[PDB]
């Protein structure tokens, strides 16, 4: 797995791979690591896809009944405190997450939270996530700015999480991105790796090491 | 694996399924389980599979010198004792289980030897994972003076209660005959119960459906004159 | 020590056409090299135009399907006889596995039948209950046997169109439920060839909107 | 596994019965526990297959190579012979054996090995799995200087009440009387011993 | 996480703590402030297990938030550390234990003291001149046994513990990613935005 | 005990002649004859059974030996030594190729293992 | 979690054209020991099912309180318990399943396999099979233990798919079992000679056969049989 | 852990009308990480091809050891080697190590001289021969190879089609499995030419 | 321990040897076996002495409690007070007890109830860990309806064995006789049974 | 010991190392050179157990400068990769394993060409553009995947080396105390003194 999400000028970016393996099986190509809390939050999903997936929607549960009791949007630091209150309570248990909640309000702005199933609450500019963080970090980090457009951080995202796609044995499949606005997320389409790869090495001049 | 022997009136059949496994995978379809360990000494072999085709060749080829040392056909009692002494040398660490069978100027012979060295004599006898399921036919319809036919008959339904039954065996029949004052007469698929059906489409592709980066040719050949 | 879980084998193949689903399994039951039956049912008509089938520990899976059934009979109690819809059965199932999250069902679960527009759908859950709809699924004993050749044959992966080579990919056609019956029939006839576990019989469910019929057809018993 | 030999007026008998047991699986129903070491000395085998078959075949080539240099081994040499092995490789063997000979100037002689390679010279000697239960038996009815028939029903007795208790024993019950006028085998079937 | 420091001179006490958070393999943040405001004039740096940590912290912060509304009032920095110690020696025999150390630097207000306390995990607590928590202590302590004075101004306190710091950075084999700084006095807590 | 016979007993004389080599070949020519002849569709070995009394049974030595299934030999010259070397050729045919190519070896590299046992006699200690 | 103290082996049974054949040795073995020699491991209910029973003797006996229990229960309030509303295999068979399954989820299993034989209203056979896991399946032939390796083989002879059931007599059926069990009694060493068999027939009714031995059996070739290789005498 | 799975890779082996097919993916890796997209798994020694999976320090020394015995073997027999004899030479090879084996699951391919008669083998860790008609998989992918090759196969493929038949068994087993891909090579064998053939295949 | 319970013409009689260890420490050499939960429902004990002296006394309290209530209570009645305790308790118990009782209308019974928690009821039953020893001497020898002194000297006879050949029994051979006459207790010294 | 990097550019190989050099608690050296010269025109840096790493190094080392000196001829670099290869091959069977993974950059002078190659303490050899070994390859080959050329001048790869090492700097939990970058050319090796 590779998860990224970063703070910019335009709000936040969020780029995953697709692909799930167990052991050197690969298990799928086509899993979303983006799960759509509600149409202005989203969460990554690394470790326990279950626990990701059941824990994220049930965020998504506890988000409405706020808004609804108390006639606003939830903050980013509520929402992610109400997930990261529930792993912390289950501590021990087993649970296996490492995820970022993201979000853009009025009076955060766009704000990611790193939240881990040992307790982990962190707020960040940039985050990655997964078996192919590493090789993610190194692009994000040589090639980030807050004045980033909407158009180039996205294309960012999508070749952070090809760097990972191509090295790590346990990422790939396709990208997905997302783009969070105040307004809510935007998506921006499902990459398939096997193209997208040939696409950026001709285009880009880069990947010289392999023949194509 | 399933692997019997059965004596009769005037020799030793053995027999032997065709189906070889790596975990729950079937790695060959029609493997060849009877083993030659000279002409009319013939063996079945379960377990570790290298272990029992290393086993059978050492000894078949120890067994070959013998006989022309001494001038004699070879024994069924000394492919016996080479087999036991070595794998006991071994205590197990070569996992051969045999089902050894064969005629001699002694006369004809059946034998079972496990991988810590130790034998057993028998008129009927039985290896391997479907040994249960053939030892169980076996028990059913074995009686003394079988002839030719009726144990051909009776080892060949105890390896397909084996192939039926036990998922570590399947496929075909091979059976060998060890008749005394005659040839030994391997049957090599000697049943076929188990061929695989017509498929339902042909999934021949159209020339030209693979994507190819570069092409050349290979020098299989030598340095060339001139 | 007491070992709560067991391995029953079987392999179950899931997937989803234009118009109609397919979930397809072996009827073949075992414990290590035993045979406990030859025609044992794996794939079940849960009500609602939904098939089902928890492939692995057939005790879990039995447990499950029992409770699935279960809760479609509640949910027409609970909600004036309305239709499970396939996308509902399938978060209602995420939280019946996830309810056991620290004791789970030891079986990997899929289900098949119609969406609410009336296109097929696939739905594939893991032991503990992360799900998703997907157009293709091979589940149990030979699935790493069949999802590489219905990666090739379905989605028609590493296919390029003759002449272009490698530039143009062969186009994603529909298939008719004849055609993925075909598919669904080789590749249960190529896993029992290949792996010990799979054999005597193949069950195919269809589903439509005229409603859930069965096929079934005879494996090599070896 | 049930075995014994026991001594009488003119030599000595050995009993086992012929069951050989993988786990619960009977490997071999008719199994011969009784092994010939020399002419008039016997032995019957209780542990591994593998040891207690090795160690009687390296026993019989010593003795046959004794024999051919010295003459006929006496009972208590071939006993020596099987401590000797059994002694010095005891953290590799599994191996309870007894030893039974004649000889004309000792007569019937029955020597036990037990696992740890020591030698007891006995009247009589049980052992096996299926022995714990016939301790109390044999010892209530063993008498020594018993005819040939009387040796044989209570060998026949024993081991019937042995294969009776114990799971790992069964099959048959085979005998190897040794005595002056030379080596008898006795068998006797389910349907003999278990009316007993 | 990894290093807490503590130093109390004349007039003040000063808290140095490590900004970096790793997990596992990658360090995910250089930033980070492991410190939470429990009064006016009360400050705890904290360190041990991820989760627990923070959970702690805030859980002490809000009861001795609680505490000043009902009584408005503060809090001595000595009943404070009693609390403290007190939920952490019940935390040992629980369950599943807080695995925490802390520091705690307060100005008491009515002595016109400063007060370095510093407690374990287990509950262990020692008012000390200058304090540590896990490998900080076998670096720096010597050097603290060396230089300190209890009449040390707060300007000569930062002055050895960039001492103390530069002793970490040459011979620990971590990168802690620098540390932030805060001072307690009478006037209440400031941070050092320059260190 | 021990062989103290670590040296060579065959040597170069003045003249370059290795005197053993030399007297062995005179041992061969007055052993009886024996031949070989080669034929396109096969190959003949014969020599005559010289028995040393008429009470022996001749038929018990065998001059013409098997080395393997497709490999014949015959001597002259010694018998006992001839006797020892048909069983090292039997076992190097199985230990240095059988062994490891599954297969008997080829007449000349069977004949090149004999030669170097013959090779090793005529230098060894 | 507990292990098993006194076990009994193999149940085997199969189906026939008119009904169900279940058998099972007498014996209540304590490890290796033989202990005890006249043990029922057939429980029939009613008139219409035979439930054996293999493994731990104790939960054995504790099921066979629980069947006795729950017959009594049925009869209660039930003025057609002994007509349309009396007990089925199935119902017997269903409730036992739901009782193992739940013992082995709170991990405390009976620690069994189950073979519930039995004719149920409409005449139909029904055999079905649950052990310590809840595991549950059907089949032609059904085998517990050591008889799932040695018997059903021999039994599948017989009949070998749903369509040799009504070609299948109760004659030829009783016949394949009773040297079914002659076979485990050669090979299984946790076996006895004594025997029950229960046949449930839709005409017929229950038949339930006592004190069993297996008979004709082969050991006089063992006499040729000599040492382990090379010994003559 | 297990030396069999940290490098990763697959080959696999097929027969066709008068000739045979032998291809491999060019991956090597530590575990999760991609090392290199040109390591090549199939060599050979005159006319007879070898293909080995596994361990690849044990890869690259079992055919440095195959290239030193079988020219030993040319100069002593004055003749190339044939795949009969070749495989029993691998056997012979693999089991001296019995106790302490070569981390590898080698594949013989090729086409005997004289007979003309198309030849392939596998073999496990330890020496046993698998001596299939059909073809023969190996690697950390070869229960998808299995699966593919099942379905896909059909006997007396002629060369160009036999192509086809094994590159996309390769590719799409490959492709479910994360250890296996990064580049592709397939060799088309005929009595007296080959043909090497790099495909293009996603690089994740 | 060895310790038997065997019916006969008039009844039932239990007996046991005496020695309780601690490893090799002979912990008790004149420890009382046998153990009364009613007038004439005795029981004999093996295994844990902590957890057969606990059940016992729950027994006896239960039986006491029945009795108070619905008059004498059978054999068969507190064999299964015993197996409902030994079976519910299974995992934290390790007691081999032998029930045996007269009643009037059913006369002499013996239940044994060993590890699992099962119940057999039998003519007669032998356990403890000198019992295997036994099982051969106790099934030939055993006959129905034997009078009180054939009963004796049979108890007498087989706990001599087991004492003989178990070094876990010994001491004195202790022995409880139930009839319609009433409770009689026996014992039996070394040297007295020693010479048997 | 920790990370070392190669890359091969135009007409030159780089090595870079770091300095590094802990045992367990602290760091006893920050100026450790983990590389030897095997050959005018061959350089090998070596990274693994302590100890294992030095000795095999120098033990090539000899082995090497022994066949320059009995041939008066310096051996290719592939040459020289492969000898050591097999010694590690060899190693790995042994009854105590060399853990010793290493890089050999070479200048090959015949074929006028640099010659990176990556072998691991299996014997596991790969020749590469650019390489690592441990955890260094993680942080450093997706920028090297990008950024690289095969045309590189030797200025340009020092700058997308420097980028590596500030990316390991950064996200690395070790301070690994910066690295000694070597350069192997047709003229031979040199050290660049300024990183
Ligand atoms: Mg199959
Ligand atoms: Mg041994
Ligand atoms: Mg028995
Ligand atoms: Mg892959
Ligand atoms: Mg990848």
């Amino acid at each position: 797995t590779t998860t990224l999400a970063f703070r910019f000028q335009g709000g936040i970016i969020v780029a995953v791979d697709s692909r799930a393996t167990a052991g050197n099986w690969v298990a799928s190509q086509t899993v979303k690591k983006v799960i759509e809390i509600n149409p202005f939050l989203l969460g990554t999903m690394a470790g326990g896809s279950a626990d990701c997936q059941f824990w994220e929607t049930w965020l998504g549960s506890q988000c409405r009944l706020h808004e609804l009791r108390e006639k606003e949007r939830i903050s980013v630091a509520a929402a992610s405190k109400i997930l990261s209150n529930l792993v912390y309570q289950y501590k021990g248990a087993g649970l296996s997450m490492g995820t970022m909640i993201c979000g853009y309000t009025r009076k955060e702005g766009p704000t990611i939270y790193y939240v881990d199933s040992d307790g982990t609450r962190l707020k960040g500019d940039i985050f990655c996530v997964g078996s192919g963080q590493t090789f993610a970090y190194g692009v994000l980090d040589s090639n980030y700015k807050w004045d980033l457009s909407v158009e180039d951080a996205l294309y960012l995202g999508k070749r952070s999480i090809l760097a990972a796609a191509h090295r790590d044995a346990y990422s790939g499949g396709s990208v997905n991105l997302y783009h969070v606005t105040e307004d809510g997320w935007i998506y921006h389409g499902n990459h398939d790796v096997g193209e997208l790869f040939w696409k950026v090495k001709e285009e880009e001049g880069s990947f010289n090491n392999v023949i194509g | 694996t399933t692997i019997v022997g059965v004596k009769f009136n005037n020799g030793v059949v053995i027999a032997a399924d065709t189906r070889s496994t790596q975990g729950p995978i079937v790695a060959d379809k029609n493997c060849a389980k009877l083993h030659r360990i000279s002409p009319k000494i013939w063996c079945a072999g379960a377990g570790t599979a290298a272990d029992t085709e290393a086993v059978t060749q050492l000894i078949g080829s120890n067994i070959e010198l013998h006989s022309l040392y001494t001038s004699r056909e070879p024994r069924v009692v000394s492919a016996l004792q080479m087999l036991k002494q070595h794998l006991f040398k071994y205590q197990g660490h070569i996992g051969a289980y045999l089902i050894v069978a064969g005629v001699d100027p002694t006369g004809s012979h059946l034998f079972s030897i496990h991988a810590h060295g130790s034998t057993d004599v028998g008129y009927y006898l039985s290896l391997g994972s479907g040994s249960l399921a053939a030892m169980a036919v076996l028990e059913s319809h074995w009686k003394q003076d079988l002839t030719k036919e009726e144990a051909i008959k009776l080892a060949s339904d105890a390896i397909q209660a084996g192939i039926w039954n036990d998922l570590g065996s399947g496929s075909n029949v091979d059976v060998c005959v060890m008749e005394i004052g005659k040839d030994a007469e391997y049957l090599r698929n000697y049943l076929t119960p188990n061929v695989r059906e017509e498929k339902q489409k042909s999934y021949k592709f159209p020339r030209g459906t693979t994507a190819v980066l570069k092409e050349s040719i290979v020098n299989i050949c030598d340095i060339q004159e001139e | 020590q007491f070992n709560p879980y067991g391995d029953n084998g079987g392999t179950i193949l899931g997937i989803a056409g234009e118009d109609f689903a397919v979930l397809a399994g072996d009827t073949r039951n075992i414990t290590d090299y035993s045979i406990n039956s030859r025609y044992e049912p794996k794939v079940f008509d849960c009500g609602d135009n939904i098939v089902m089938s928890a492939n692995g520990f057939a005790a879990d899976g039995d447990a499950l399907v029992k409770r699935f059934k279960n809760s479609v009979k509640w949910y027409h109690f609970d909600h004036n006889d309305k239709k499970l819809s396939i996308n509902s059965a399938a978060r209602n199932i995420q939280h019946l596995l996830y309810g056991k999250r620290f004791f789970p069902y030891y079986v990997h679960t899929i289900i098949a039948g119609l969406d609410e527009d009336g296109k097929g759908a696939v739905y594939s859950f893991d032991p503990v209950g992360s799900y998703e709809r997907e157009q293709c699924r091979a589940g149990g004993a030979a699935a790493s046997l069949i999802m590489p050749f219905l990666d090739n044959q379905v989605n028609f992966k590493n296919q390029y169109e003759p002449g272009t080579n490698g530039k143009v990919k062969k186009p994603l056609k529909y298939l008719s439920v004849e055609e993925v019956i075909k598919l669904v029939r080789d590749s249960f006839t190529s896993a029992t060839e290949r792996h010990i576990q799979v054999g005597d019989g193949l069950e195919i469910l269809i589903v439509t909107k005229d409603g859930v019929r069965k096929e079934f057809y005879e494996l090599k018993r070896d | 596994t049930s075995i014994m030999a026991v001594t009488f007026k003119d030599g000595v008998i050995l009993g086992a019965d012929s069951r050989t047991t993988t786990g619960a699986y009977i490997a071999n129903r008719v199994t011969d526990k009784l092994t010939r070491v020399h002419d008039k000395i016997w032995c019957c085998r209780s542990g591994s297959a593998a040891d207690t078959q090795a160690i009687a075949d390296i026993v019989q080539y010593h003795l046959e190579l004794y024999t051919s240099q010295y003459g006929t081994p006496s009972t208590e040499t071939a006993a020596s012979v099987f401590k000797e092995l059994c002694y010095e490789n005891k953290d590799n063997l599994t191996a309870g054996i007894i030893v039974a000979g004649y000889d004309d100037k000792n007569k019937g002689e029955v020597y036990t090995i037990p696992l740890g390679g020591s030698v007891h010279k006995l009247p009589y000697a049980i052992a096996g799995s299926g022995s714990t239960f016939i301790y109390g038996y044999c010892d209530k009815n063993f008498r020594e200087n018993m005819s040939k028939e009387e040796t044989v029903d209570f060998i026949k007795h024993s081991l019937s009440q042995a294969i009776k208790w114990d799971g790992s024993s069964g099959g048959v019950i085979r005998m190897v009387v040794l005595t002056a006028a030379g080596v008898e085998r006795l068998i006797f079937y389910p349907d003999e011993y278990e009316q007993l | 996480m990894d290093i807490i420091l503590g130093i109390r001179v004349q007039d003040s006490v000063i808290l140095a703590s490590s900004k970096a958070v790793t997990r596992g393999i990658s360090v995910l943040k250089d930033s980070d402030d492991k410190t939470r405001q429990l009064s006016p004039h009360t400050l705890m740096s904290f360190a041990g297990e991820a989760g627990d940590t923070v959970q702690f912290a805030e859980y002490i912060q809000a009861n001795i938030q609680l505490y000043s509304i009902r009584e408005d009032y503060e809090l001595s920095p000595q009943a404070v550390s009693s609390f403290v110690r007190q939920e952490l020696a019940k935390s040992i025999r629980s369950r599943r234990p807080y695995q925490v150390n802390v520091l705690i630097g307060g100005y008491d207000k009515k002595k016109n003291k400063p007060e370095l306390y510093q407690i374990d995990y287990l509950g262990t607590k020692v008012e000390l001149p200058y304090g540590a928590h896990g490998y900080s202590g076998f670096y720096t302590f010597s050097l603290l046994d060396h230089h300190y004075r209890p009449d040390m101004t707060t300007e000569e306190g930062l002055d050895l513990l960039k001492l103390c710091v530069q002793e970490l950075e040459k011979r620990m084999p971590m990168d802690f990613k620098g540390v932030i700084v805060k001072i307690v006095d009478k006037d209440g807590i400031r941070q050092v935005d320059d260190f | 005990m021990t062989d103290r016979y670590s040296f060579s007993l065959t040597t170069f004389s003045p003249s370059g002649k290795l005197g053993q080599i030399d007297y062995a070949l005179t041992a061969v020519k007055q052993g009886v004859t024996s031949l070989g002849i080669k034929a396109t569709n096969g190959v003949v070995i014969a020599t005559e059974k010289k028995s040393s009394s008429p009470l022996a049974m001749s038929e018990t030595l065998s001059k013409v030996s098997l080395l393997t299934p497709d490999i014949g030999a015959v001597y002259s010259g010694m018998g006992p030594d001839y006797r020892v070397l048909v069983d090292k050729s039997r076992k190097v045919a199985h230990t240095s190729y059988k062994r490891i190519y599954g297969e008997y070896p080829p007449t000349k590299l069977l004949v090149s293992e004999v030669a170097k046992i013959m090779q090793e006699a005529t230098q060894s200690g | 979690t507990q292990q098993p103290i006194v076990t009994g082996t193999s149940v085997i049974s199969m189906k026939y054209d008119n009904g169900v054949i279940i058998a099972a040795d007498n014996l209540g073995s304590y490890g290796s020991l033989l202990r005890f020699n006249g043990v029922e491991r057939l429980i029939p209910v009613g008139d219409n099912t035979v439930v054996g029973i293999s493994g731990d003797i104790s939960d054995m006996q504790h099921i066979e309180r629980l069947l006795k229990d729950l017959v009594t229960e049925n009869a209660y309030d039930n003025p057609l318990a002994d007509a349309e509303e009396a007990l089925e295999p199935s119902y017997i068979f269903e409730y036992l399943a739901t009782v193992m399954y739940q013992r082995r989820s709170k991990m405390n299993p009976l620690w069994n396999a189950i073979i519930v034989a039995g004719v149920q209203s409409n005449g139909d056979q029904f055999l079905r099979y649950v052990n310590l896991l809840g595991v549950t399946y059907s089949s032609p032939t059904l085998a517990t233990g050591f008889g799932a390796h040695m018997a059903n083989p021999l039994l599948r002879k017989v009949v070998d798919r749903e369509s040799d059931i009504p070609k299948t007599t109760v004659q030829v059926a009783e016949e394949a079992i009773v040297n079914a069990m002659r076979v485990l009694y050669y090979r299984d060493a946790r076996s006895s000679r004594n025997f029950s068999l229960a046949i449930i027939d839709k005409n017929t009714g229950l038949t339930f056969k006592k004190n069993l031995q297996v008979e004709n059996m082969k050991w006089d070739f063992a006499k040729d049989i000599k040492g382990y290789g090379t010994q003559k005498i | 852990s297990d030396p069999s799975s940290i490098n990763g890779g697959i080959v696999v082996a097929m027969t066709g009308k008068d000739c045979v097919a032998i291809a491999c993916d060019l991956r090597l890796g530590s575990q999760s990480l991609g090392v290199s997209n040109k390591f090549e798994k199939i060599f050979h020694y005159g006319h007879v091809f070898l293909g080995i999976t596994g361990l690849a320090t044990d890869v690259t020394t079992l055919n440095e050891m195959f290239r030193y015995k079988t020219n030993l073997y040319k100069l002593k027999e004055e003749r190339a080697i044939e795949p009969e004899t070749f495989t029993q030479l691998v056997s012979s090879s693999l089991y001296e190590r019995r106790f302490g084996p070569y981390f590898v699951g080698p594949v013989v391919a090729g086409i005997n001289s004289k007979s003309g008669k198309p030849f392939i083998a596998g073999f496990d860790l330890i020496g046993c021969i698998d001596e299939a008609k059909d073809f023969i998989v190996s690697g950390t992918a070869s229960d998808q190879l299995f699966g593919m090759c099942e379905s896909l196969y059909e006997p007396n493929l002629e060369p160009e089609d036999l192509f086809e038949t094994i590159s996309q068994a390769l590719l799409n087993a490959a492709d479910r499995d994360a250890l296996s891909g990064w580049g592709a090579v397939v060799y088309i064998i005929k009595k007296d030419e080959v043909v090497k053939r790099y495909l293009k295949m996603r690089q994740d």
